[PDB]
């Protein structure tokens, strides 16, 4: 029973270990995203402008 | 000085309750619950996810 709970908790330590990485990963997403977003708005300038 | 009745009732209601509150018990009762609650806490978490 103490073996089942160690391998719950050391699962859960890297559940948490991958959490922080999750957080990491979702914020270079993001700004990956946004970078995206901003690079359209120099194809509506050239668009406009041009 | 009692019963024979009184006598066989203390006895067995010493004999059965001390039985199921020894700390053996609970200590096994209590870690059967961090299972539960462990793996209670992995479908939260997982969910989180």
């Amino acid at each position: 029973l103490e073996d089942e709970v160690q391998t719950l908790l050391k699962l859960k330590n890297l559940k948490i270990q991958r959490r922080n990485k999750c957080q990491l990963m979702a914020s270079v997403t993001s700004h990956k995203s946004l970078r995206l977003n901003a690079k359209e708005e120099e194809a509506t300038k050239k668009l406009k402008q041009s | 000085v009692h019963s024979q009745r009184t006598v066989k009732k203390i006895r067995g209601n010493l004999l059965w309750y001390g039985h199921q509150d020894s700390p053996q018990v609970r200590r096994k009762l209590e870690l059967e619950a961090a299972v539960t609650r462990l793996r209670a806490e992995i479908q939260e978490l997982d969910q989180s996810l």
